[PDB]
């Protein structure tokens, strides 16, 4: 990644080891995600294609669903210059 | 004449046509066709731009018309289970259905004008074409004629409104009047599917033995048969197929030939429908005006 | 080595038991009278196996399909015995020129009304909802009859031009069926509209309509002469008149001739023939059945000469003369349950008039 | 031509393993499930075992669960009921029967036992083979007027079951009453056999009971005598 | 305490018909059986007929097998004896009895009361 | 001639107690085969509860080589049953058309017929009147058994009708006078079918009918040199006149000729606004209740197999990048681990936009293609 | 896992009998009926409680009323006198009925009571058993009791009733009361008292010791 400024500029498949001296826990997710792990809002009064306005932090993250059959539900609420899209993608397992 | 709407559609881009938020489905081409229309039931949207992972491009479009074609072709009997809808996939079915007609996916940049979008909807005989941003490559929204008239009617407020809007519907020759497709209320679902496949029509207003319209049967009503898992029983009458919404609707949005066009548009965009039937005092069918002919009159 | 009689449960079986006792008193051979349910269906399946009843009592419409399977014996009547009965009663039991049954009586539908609730009987089918609009405010009903069986619903259908099979010269045309014409569509449309406009109940059968008429709950009923004993038991002031006209045309009921069929597998043919010809079709034998439940216009002219004084039986004969005799072809056996299924599907609202009559037209002769 | 010949029966010691067979002749054992039943003397039938070779599934009653290992050999068309750890209560005649599980008609799933064997008699007793001990029953001198005098012989404490009794008056017998054997608490058997005779023949006619016991070779006679 | 009462019987003509009745109360009657006895003058007590719990068996004696008919009732708690083809020599006192055997078809017989049926 | 939405036409064939006619759907033109059973001809009990038992029992026997039954329509005169139609005709007509068949096709038909008889024997029903006139071919050259238990009405009433009605196809036990005809008649009829598929003629054929009964009772038949001796041992073990030595399904399944070309699916068991909208509960990432130092190694082991190019910034911040095979541009994303609690850890994905290059294909759909290959390998 | 319970009865030749079979749990129409002659094999009569097994004629008939299976024998021939068995077969384990026996109807005869004294041959052996005899009684049900020395002793009596006669249809009961030689010092009189269905007064026979 040219845009990235990493400590290590390698970008290699081999150099990823869990033998680091740090035993630090990963940080906590912000509370705005505490809604989207449990609840997603769909406007029943408007068109089903239309959705209520999502938050600015929940944009590019995946949204999976339990596999009732051989499909694989995954989506993300991407952002255009001004408009918001929500790309549901359905793929067989 | 049409110089006030043509310059309007050439000045205003399709970028303003996209709503603030929009749920959008895409389907993998190696997915089975049985669960795709059940997913269209669950999400509620009527269209899905197909993606081919083996080619890395938007390969096509799967819609209610494709549902009509598959339940007209690979449907043998009501007693026989429909094994073909289970076993076929989108990649398997499109190579059979697109054998004679090779039609690639048409689209438009969102930075382009609405005039080119209307001229690509009408010429290709397509109701729903998506938009694809050429800088990124992603799909944003699925345009519809209804969304275009909702974008127009909010902006028709200027002084020169009645160029030809004050004229009657019969003198303007708006709408198809010669070859009308009709079904009786006792006709089964499968003959309506056969008329939907033989013609390129989008709705069938049902009539009685006299010819009076009592209900309307559209392609949107067909997907509720897949919703309630009655897609295997296509031999029931259209009245039992229209009893799904009998506790909800009011009637049939009928208009007359001596009515001005702007009142028809104001009743059309307010009631969120796609077409109206023309009738008389005896309530017989004389034709159907649709959005693909109203925008055909406007685009000239 | 005995005689077993099967007759329908709404008939006079005790009079047949009395005639069997009068037979056992004179020769010693006992007669057992049974009334099985759906005996027109139970009879040929046991008659093909060589057992069952020796003699069957039913109308002539099933006897042709019984005769094509070889289940009925050829009868040999004398010329005086043919002279004692009406000639059209002999014509009704002809199958390919051969005689297959002894005629008993002629049954025809008539309009039966309550004189206390309705002193003037209607002459028009269309004014029956107009009468029912008045009668529902009084807690009564205009007309209730068996809608589950097509025999009672047939006159209102066939009044405007409906017919079972085309009869031109001694043969019924199996491909010319008039249940899909405009008259049958108008009749079944009116029959459905009686139910839709809450003038009649679709679940009404023979038992419920009989209990309604004996308790005085309805003003009119459509039934045969066999219910006259149950009408006399309930002491209702009753009248019997001509069925009303429909769109200027009279009703066309099936004319039913009750007949006596003899099983071909029975060794007791001679005893049965002597029993019938010496006891049943006499002046003393018919009145024993008539005292239990009235059969209607009998085929014996000597008893009919005294019987014709009853104006009820005179109106029954008038409806028979303005009616139509049933065909005796085996295609009637496919016709009956097809028209029954059409009437049940039209009355319950499961199918329309056009779909039910198209199913009746396609399943008319064959199925 | 179906006959179910049982074998391997007889008499066993308690705590001993027995294996009785059932030679299925006239049909094939792989399709039909051979079922064994228990018929106690005086009691009714009681189902004990089952093996169904077509699906390879067995069945067992609740009282004999996990103790009577049933086996079926499709090569010789026999059914092996290997019994293990038998109790004293399990003393009966064991019939062999085929079982028809198929639809003979459209509406009736036939589930009965068509063809039955003759059944072999297994006897479980801790006591060994012991010869009988006949003792005469004395007719009482006092009697009612015009009343017959009952005379019989008592056969007590014998094993095994079949004892045939005979008298010395004639080969043909009249007024005979041969009772079934009763199993007393000591494991052995008892037997009575009375003959009704007129009371006037006590001083003139004499009777001698003949006790015949074939598996013990005991042929003892006992002259019954009217004595106070 | 148990009670017992007979009824019927008297100076009747021989060869005709006569009915007898017997009843008890205060205790369960469906699970117990009833019986009839005869005691001729100059003779010992003799047996006539018995009736089981729910109609399982109708038993008689050698002389009264084809002449007498015994019955019982569950609602009025009575029994009936239909005597047909009576004889002039069968004049005796007729007894009713109570079987005290519980849950078994055996009998322990005791007679409460007897009436005097004297034919002419 | 009108049942459901099916008109009737000509007569396909005749049966022992059934008239087979062709039905045609008036809208689709699909061919159905109706089977008429006259109640006048054979009817044990006419109670409608038995018809209910037929509707419950007969429909549920679904097998890819048994003709499936669709519905049993009742009628005062007859009984109609709508079986499926096959355009290849009877097996006996195919034998009379083509004569002797190849061994590789005769075994392919014989395995399907035996797997159709074994399904019936597992579901406790026999087909006593089995013959090459009661097994059909489809368009795809398979084998279909016509009537599984419908022949039983012939057997139930009297065994003499079975011998008189079908003298050729009748077991030695049945003509000898056995009461109940079990699965040994099925094995004998399948042996006669196998001899018809291997030689074309019938093994027990005579003009005089008691001599034909004697020929069925005799355990000898003709054997040409056209067929290999590996199958004549199976024929001698299958066509025994005594049912003690007659073969079973297991005794064919352990034979050498039967196991040569056997498809696995023959035997089920190896051992003997207007529209409604249902709300969905979406999640955020991947919820793994393990140690955080092991989840990163599991992610690395997952993405190492897919040939990706990645670097890290934090010990739990991984900016991965893959080059598309057909598309010249490359796609980038970023994985990050989150601690929602001390038990479970969440793996969250984030995309980054292409700044300057007008890349073809799609951006977000290739972003979902960078994740749909990862969820399958992680399986969490 | 369940149980069965038939009735028990006795009737005459040509009589119409019926035998119920109350199933414990809810079963289907999978109940058979087995006729077993004494000392023979149980012959099958009706396999699914409603339809006749081929062989034995139409005299045997069965009806199904929920979980109360019936067996009706119209026109009882003089060959159909045997023991009938209900048989449940729908579940996993198979449970037979208790088994009903059908006896021919007979006129009631008073039992003939004859007491048997022990002989002196078995007195020296130590094991002497006293027995009382019932002759030509009817029906099978009788109750014997040993009120020995005016004391009802139970537990040592063992009854053994035989089958009915071929020409007389009469029963015969034998109850063996076993004792020892040392038990006769607590013994003066022995009494076998019997209470029959047709015996009006219970009669017992007592013989004094040492005569
Ligand atoms: N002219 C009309 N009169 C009465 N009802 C109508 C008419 N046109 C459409 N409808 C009803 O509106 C419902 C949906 O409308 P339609 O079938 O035209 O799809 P649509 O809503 O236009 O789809 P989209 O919103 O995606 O363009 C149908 O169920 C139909 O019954
Ligand atoms: C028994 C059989 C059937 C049945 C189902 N399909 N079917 C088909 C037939 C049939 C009868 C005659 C046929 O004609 C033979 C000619 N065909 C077509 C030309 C090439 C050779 C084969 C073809 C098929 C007969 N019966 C049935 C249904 C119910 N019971
Ligand atoms: N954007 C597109 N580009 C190319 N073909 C399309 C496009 N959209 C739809 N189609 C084709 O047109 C058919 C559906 O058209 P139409 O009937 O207008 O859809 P709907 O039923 O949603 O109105 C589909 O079979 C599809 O192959
Ligand atoms: N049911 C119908 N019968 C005849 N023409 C129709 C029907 N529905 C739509 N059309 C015509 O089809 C054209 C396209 O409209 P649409 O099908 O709505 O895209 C217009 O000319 C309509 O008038
Ligand atoms: O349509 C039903 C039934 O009607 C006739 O049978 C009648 C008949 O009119 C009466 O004589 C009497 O028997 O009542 C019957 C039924 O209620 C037809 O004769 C019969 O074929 C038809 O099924």
């Amino acid at each position: 990644d040219l845009s990235s400024s990493p400590p290590g500029p390698y970008g290699q498949e081999m150099y990823a080891f869990r033998s680091a001296a740090r035993f630090k826990s990963p940080p906590i997710l912000p509370p705005h995600l505490l809604q989207v792990i449990l609840n997603k809002d769909t406007n029943i009064s408007c068109d089903p294609a239309l959705l209520p306005e999502p938050n600015h932090v929940m944009l590019n993250h995946l949204y999976a669903l339990s596999i009732k059959d051989s499909v694989m539900v995954l989506s993300a609420t991407h952002r255009y210059k001004k408009k918001y899209v929500t790309t549901l993608l359905y793929k067989p397992i | 004449n049409n110089s006030v709407y043509t310059s309007f559609m050439k000045s205003h881009r399709c970028y303003d046509l996209i709503p603030t938020s929009s749920k959008l489905v895409v389907f993998d081409t190696s997915l089975q066709v049985k669960k795709a229309f059940f997913a269209l039931v669950t999400n509620g949207v009527r269209a899905a731009p197909l993606w081919d992972s083996k080619k890395q491009s938007f390969v096509g479009m799967l819609t209610i018309t494709d549902f009509i074609n598959i339940l007209h072709r690979y449907y043998k009997s009501a007693l026989v289970q429909i094994y073909e809808l289970e076993e076929h996939k989108i990649e398997t079915w499109r190579e059979v259905y697109l054998q004679d007609s090779f039609k690639p996916l048409v689209c438009i940049s969102p930075n382009a004008s609405l005039f080119d979008a209307v001229s690509s909807l009408i010429r290709n005989k397509i109701h729903r074409l998506p938009v694809i941003d050429p800088e990124s490559g992603n799909t944003l929204y699925i345009l519809t004629h209804k969304r275009i008239l909702k974008f127009l009617k909010l902006f028709i407020t200027e002084f020169p409104k009645p160029e030809f809007m004050s004229k009657s519907l019969e003198e303007l020759q708006i709408g198809t009047y010669a070859n009308i497709a009709m079904v009786r209320t006792t006709t089964p679902v499968y003959v309506a599917l056969g008329i939907f496949v033989q013609h390129r029509v989008s709705a069938l207003p049902v009539v009685d033995e006299k010819g009076r319209v009592v209900d309307i049967y559209s392609k949107f009503d067909v997907i509720n048969l897949a919703a309630e898992k009655t897609y295997n029983n296509l031999d029931v009458s259209v009245t039992k197929a229209l009893q799904h919404r009998s506790h909800y609707f009011e009637g049939v949005l009928k208009c007359y030939l001596h009515e001005t066009l702007e009142t028809i548009i104001n009743r059309l965009v307010e009631a969120e429908v796609h077409r109206l039937v023309v009738v008389d005092e005896n309530d017989v069918v004389k034709g159907i005006v649709s959005l693909s002919d109203i925008l055909q009159a406007l685009v000239l | 080595g005995k005689l077993v009689i099967w007759i329908n449960g709404d008939k006079g079986y005790n009079g047949l038991a009395e005639v069997g006792k009068k037979f056992e008193k004179d020769t010693g051979i006992k007669v057992t009278v049974e009334h099985p349910d759906k005996l027109e269906e139970k009879f040929p399946q046991v008659a093909a196996t060589g057992d069952g009843p020796d003699i069957i009592f039913w109308a002539h419409d099933r006897f042709g399909g019984y005769a094509q399977s070889g289940l009925l014996a050829e009868i040999t009547p004398a010329a005086a015995f043919q002279d004692k009965l009406y000639p059209f009663t002999w014509d009704a039991v002809r199958y390919n020129g051969k005689l297959i049954a002894y005629p008993i009586a002629v049954e025809a539908l008539s309009l039966i009304y309550n004189k206390d609730l309705l002193p003037n009987p209607p002459k028009t089918w269309e004014e029956i909802p107009a009468l029912d609009k008045e009668l529902k405010a009084k807690g009564k009903s205009a007309l209730m009859f068996n809608l589950q069986e097509p025999y009672f619903t047939w006159p209102l259908i066939a009044a405007d031009g409906g017919y079972a099979f085309k009869y031109e010269n001694g043969k019924y045309d199996i491909k010319d069926v008039g249940v899909d014409n405009a008259g049958a569509k108008a009749g079944l449309t009116f029959l459905v509209d009686l139910i839709k406009n809450k003038h009649m109940n679709a679940d009404t059968d023979y038992s419920i309509a009989e209990a309604a008429f004996n308790k005085g709950e309805t003003a009119m009923t459509i039934n045969g002469p066999w219910a006259w004993s149950n009408i006399d038991t309930s002491a209702v002031n009753y009248g019997v008149t001509v069925l009303p006209t429909f769109k200027g045309q009279p009703s066309k009921p099936f004319v039913g001739v009750l007949s006596a069929g003899i099983n071909a597998a029975s060794p007791n043919k001679e005893l049965a023939k002597e029993f019938l010809e010496n006891y049943l079709l006499t002046d003393e034998g018919l009145e024993a059945v008539n005292k239990d439940k009235p059969l209607g216009a009998v085929a014996l002219k000597s008893y009919e000469e005294e019987l014709a004084k009853d104006p009820r039986i005179a109106a029954t004969m008038e409806n028979a003369q303005k009616g139509e005799i049933m065909p005796n072809i085996p295609q009637m056996s496919a016709f009956w349950y097809a028209v029954r299924t059409a009437v049940i599907n039209a009355a319950s609202g499961r199918q329309t008039v056009d779909e039910a009559l198209k199913d009746a037209q396609t399943n008319a002769a064959e199925f | 031509e179906v006959q179910l010949v049982e074998s391997g029966g007889g008499l066993v010691q308690p705590g001993g393993s027995l294996r009785l067979s059932c030679a299925a002749s006239g049909f094939n054992i792989y399709y039909y499930s051979i079922h064994w039943v228990r018929q106690a003397p005086g009691k009714g039938l009681e189902w004990v075992a089952s093996i169904y070779p077509y699906s390879g599934s067995t069945s067992y009653a609740d009282s004999v669960k996990g103790r009577f290992t049933i086996s079926a050999d499709t090569s010789k068309n026999t059914a092996y009921l290997q019994m293990n750890s038998l109790r004293a209560e399990d003393t009966a005649v064991y019939y062999c029967a085929r079982y028809y599980p198929y639809f003979i008609s459209y509406y009736s799933k036939m589930e009965a036992m068509d063809y039955w064997g003759q059944g072999t008699l297994v006897t479980v007793s801790s006591a060994s083979t012991k010869g009988p001990s006949v003792f005469p029953l004395a007719p009482s001198s006092k009697s009612t007027s015009g009343g017959t005098a009952a005379l019989g012989c008592l056969v007590k404490d014998y094993f095994p079951e079949p004892v045939t009794v005979s008298w010395n008056s004639g080969a043909l017998t009249s007024g005979v009453h041969t009772f079934p054997a009763v199993l007393q608490s000591s494991g052995l058997y008892s037997l009575s056999s009375v003959v009704t005779v007129p009371s006037s023949s006590l001083g003139t006619q004499t009777y001698i009971c003949n006790v015949n016991h074939k598996p013990s070779n005991t042929k003892v006679d006992k002259k019954v005598e009217p004595k106070s | 305490q148990v009670q017992l009462q007979e009824s019927g019987g008297g100076l009747v003509q021989p060869g005709g018909s006569l009915r007898l009745s017997c009843a008890a109360s205060g205790r369960t009657i469906s699970r117990y059986a009833m019986s009839w006895f005869r005691q001729a003058p100059g003779k010992e007590r003799e047996f006539v007929a018995v009736a089981r719990r729910s109609g399982d068996g109708a038993f008689y004696a050698d002389s009264v097998q084809g002449r007498f008919t015994v019955s019982r009732d569950d609602a009025k708690n009575t029994v009936y004896l239909q005597m047909n083809s009576l004889k002039p020599e069968d004049t005796a006192v007729y007894y009713c009895a109570i079987d005290s055997d519980t849950f078994y078809s055996g009998s322990y017989d005791y007679w409460g009361q007897g009436t005097q049926v004297t034919v002419s | 001639v009108k049942i459901g939405h099916y008109i009737l036409g000509d007569t396909l064939g005749v049966g022992t107690f059934g008239k087979v006619k062709v039905g045609k759907h008036e809208l689709t033109g699909h061919k159905v085969a109706v089977k008429i059973l006259n109640r006048q001809k054979i009817r044990s009990l006419d109670v409608v509860g038995k018809i209910r038992r037929e509707i419950q029992n007969l429909k549920l026997f679904r097998h890819p080589h048994i003709i499936k039954l669709y519905q049993v329509i009742s009628t005062p005169s007859d009984i109609f049953m709508v079986m499926e139609y096959v355009s290849g005709g009877e097996l006996f007509d195919y034998i009379c058309k083509n004569g002797r068949l190849d061994e590789k096709e005769s075994r392919r038909l014989f395995q399907q017929i035996l797997s159709g008889v074994d399904y019936c024997h597992r579901h406790m029903v026999v087909h006593r009147d089995l013959k090459p006139e009661n097994v059909l071919l489809d368009a795809h050259m398979n084998a279909k058994i016509a009537d599984f238990g419908l022949s039983n009405m012939m057997s139930d009433g009297e065994f003499l009708r079975t011998s008189c009605g079908s003298p050729n196809y009748a077991a030695p036990e049945v003509i000898s006078g056995r009461l109940y005809a079990g699965p040994e008649v099925d094995i004998w009829s399948s042996g006669v079918i196998l001899y018809a598929l291997l030689c074309g003629t019938l093994p027990f054929d005579d003009d005089h009918v008691p001599t034909l009964f004697k020929k069925i009772c005799d355990g000898i038949f003709y054997t040409p040199q056209y067929l290999n001796p590996s199958v004549i041992s199976l024929l001698k073990h299958m066509l025994q006149v005594d049912p003690m030595k007659r073969a079973t399904i297991k005794d064919i399944r352990e034979h050498e000729w039967f196991k040569q070309d056997l498809p696995k699916y023959l035997f089920p068991e190896d051992p003997s606004k207007h529209q409604g909208v249902r709300k969905a509960k979406w999640h955020l990432g991947i919820r793994s209740q393990s140690r955080p130092n092991d989840i990163m190694a599991e992610v690395c082991r997952a993405i190492k197999q897919l040939d990706y190019e990645w670097k890290v910034v934090n010990p739990y911040y991984l900016r991965v990048r893959r080059k598309n095979p057909v598309t010249s541009t490359y796609s980038k994303m970023s994985l990050q681990l989150y601690q929602v609690d001390s038990r479970t850890y969440l793996l969250d994905f984030r995309s980054i936009d292409d700044e300057l290059t007008p890349r073809p294909g799609s951006h977000t759909i290739e972003f979902f293609e960078m994740c749909a290959n990862l969820i399958k390998i992680l399986a969490q | 896992q369940m149980t069965q319970s038939p009735s028990s009865l006795s009737a005459s030749v040509g009589d119409r009998v019926t035998i119920t079979c109350r199933a414990s749990q809810s079963v289907s129409s999978a109940v058979a009926w087995y006729q077993q002659k004494p000392g023979k094999a149980p012959k099958l009569l009706i396999y699914s409680a409603s339809s006749l097994y081929s062989g034995v004629p139409s005299r045997f008939s069965g009806s199904r009323s929920g979980t109360d299976f019936t067996l009706t024998i119209s026109s009882l021939q003089p060959e159909d006198f045997a023991t009938y068995y209900c048989q449940q077969s729908s579940s996993g384990p198979i449970t037979f009925g208790q088994g009903t026996k059908v006896e021919i109807k007979r006129t009631v005869a008073a039992p003939s009571v004859f007491i048997f004294p022990p002989s002196d041959s078995q007195l020296k052996s130590g094991t002497a058993s006293v027995v009382c005899l019932l002759n030509n009684f009817y029906p099978r049900e009788a109750k014997v009791q040993w009120k020995v020395d005016n004391a009802l002793q139970s537990g040592n009596s063992q009854e053994s009733v035989t089958e009915q006669d071929s020409k007389d249809s009469t029963y015969s009961l034998s109850s063996t009361l076993t004792l020892s030689k040392a038990d006769y010092e607590k013994h003066k009189v022995y009494a076998c008292e019997v209470t029959h269905q047709g015996l009006s007064s219970p009669v017992t026979k007592s013989f004094n010791r040492g005569e």
